């Protein structure tokens, strides 16, 4: 399952 | 034993040539079971594995909105990093993505990873505590920063310690036919005269799993790695690897020289020896 | 930037055995940047009907890629893999040798 989280450097 | 999941993440840039290259894929062990590729025909995180074809289309309306999200935020990303480093529009640009976490053999959560890398070379790193990161250079201090501001380590370790372990467990009850298998090196060795003082001795291992070996040749029991020819694991194509090492010998010494395979697979590590 | 050459391998999924089928891989690991052209060679022509793995990269961040195609060895058949990248001033060839 992915992680729904990833943020922009 | 030991059991992982991971996703890992391309984008290139295409400098004059619009929208960046995407792909995302996803391993259990050694076993890819889903991707994502931008320049497919779906646009859906699409199956590759049989075990996984049995999640609903909520699983997969779920993960085509997910990797979505991640492309669009590596879109941003390669506009951004271009911007921190002042590169010109002109060249193409790399950001890979590797996240995930390990379980013991009591399927219990061991570790947590999250890795981001730009242009081949580490830019910013979740620490081993998954509470802090380790930024490369000034450029990813200015990450660093924002990540702490928006405390995306702590959301991150929920996912890591939390969903991740939880659905890799999931995976590895569906999975159970061909997911907790370990499949040991089948072995032999072959001779080949290179003149009537030398000899060539090569130890092969076929159709193993997982990828994970040791091949190794000693002489009177002494490790060989000066004279060691070796080749890089490599996929057989059918879910199994195959590996060999070689060393030129004196002809009449052959038994002298013992190649050594460890592999999760043998209950005790093998010693070969050529016999005519 | 870095910049990593392609290692290469050329070689069956099976023990080679004529008249038999079979699958030819080529795996080309070690790379950086991505953009790689693979081609399987029999008698010096590409073969149309190659698949390829899926994008990945090592804990070192270089990529890697299996290209696969089906065949039957015959005595007669050379296969090669032809390689080109940015750090290959020109495609590299590397030949099948059967018992590798």
């Amino acid at each position: 399952l992915l992680w729904n989280g990833p943020m922009q450097v | 034993g030991s059991h992982s999941m991971r996703y890992f993440f391309t984008s290139v840039s295409r400098p004059g040539r619009g929208e960046p290259r995407f792909i995302a894929v996803g391993y259990v062990d050694d076993t890819q079971f889903v991707r994502f590729d931008s320049d497919a025909a779906s646009q859906r995180m699409e199956p590759r594995a049989p075990w996984i074809e049995q999640e609903g289309p909520e699983y997969w309306d779920g993960e085509t909105r997910k990797v979505k999200a991640h492309s669009q935020t590596h879109r941003v990303d390669l506009g951004t990093l271009r911007g921190y480093y002042n590169q010109s529009e002109a060249g193409s640009h790399t950001v890979q993505r590797m996240y995930g976490c390990d379980v013991g053999s009591d399927w219990r959560f061991l570790r947590g990873y999250h890795q981001y890398a730009y242009d081949g070379k580490d830019y910013i790193a979740l620490k081993e505590d998954l509470r802090s990161w380790t930024a490369a250079d000034m450029a990813a201090q200015t990450t660093k920063h924002k990540w702490e501001a928006a405390h995306v380590a702590e959301q991150l370790r929920a996912y890591l310690e939390g969903t991740c372990v939880e659905w890799l467990r999931r995976y590895l009850e569906n999975g159970k036919e061909t997911l907790q298998r370990t499949d040991a090196p089948k072995t032999h060795m072959t001779h080949h005269a290179v003149s009537d003082h030398e000899a060539t001795l090569r130890c092969w291992a076929l159709s193993f799993y997982p990828a994970e070996i040791t091949l190794t040749w000693q002489r009177d029991g002494e490790d060989q790695t000066q004279d060691t020819e070796l080749v890089e694991t490599r996929p057989a194509g059918d879910g199994t690897f195959q590996k060999w090492a070689a060393v030129v010998v004196p002809s009449g010494q052959e038994q002298r020289y013992t190649c050594h395979v460890q592999h999760e697979g043998l209950p005790k590590p093998l010693t070969l020896r050529w016999e005519p | 930037m870095i910049q990593r050459t392609p290692k290469i391998q050329v070689y069956s999924r099976h023990p080679a055995e004529n008249g038999k089928s079979n699958f030819l891989n080529c795996y080309v690991s070690g790379f950086h940047p991505s953009d790689i052209e693979v081609d399987l060679l029999k008698n010096g022509e590409r073969i149309e009907k190659v698949e390829h793995s899926d994008l990945s990269f090592s804990k070192d961040w270089s990529f890697y890629l299996l290209y696969y195609t089906e065949f039957t060895p015959t005595e007669k058949d050379e296969y090669a893999c032809r390689v080109n990248h940015v750090t290959l001033s020109q495609p590299k060839i590397v030949k099948w040798d059967r018992d590798m």
